[PDB]
């Protein structure tokens, strides 16, 4: 039906907190995602960048 | 319910909901197979009245 695309930047020690029933300040106070979540989660270091 | 994550829960609650629905089906089962003697029965009864 559509895509949504969600971009943002944070610390490599978080990237496993982006995940479905995860917990962290990251979980809890950033960014939410749903139990039932289906798609993909791409992370890539920007350390260069 | 009160000491883990939604995502725990789910999965100990499936558990649950499995082993009692089986008993209430076991028990649904005797008593139907127990009715269909007490109908035989019955039936006799009427017979002899």
């Amino acid at each position: 039906t559509n895509v949504y695309a969600d971009s943002f930047v944070i610390r490599g020690d978080e990237v496993r907190q982006i995940a479905p029933g995860q917990t962290g300040k990251i979980a809890d106070y950033n960014y939410k995602l749903p139990d039932d979540f289906t798609g993909c989660v791409i992370a890539w270091n920007s350390n260069n960048l | 319910l009160s000491r883990l994550d939604p995502p725990e829960a789910e999965v100990q609650i499936d558990r649950l909901i499995t082993g009692r629905l089986q008993s209430l089906q076991t028990y649904v089962t005797q008593q139907l197979i127990r009715a269909a003697e007490i109908r035989a029965s019955a039936n006799l009864a009427a017979t002899k009245m």
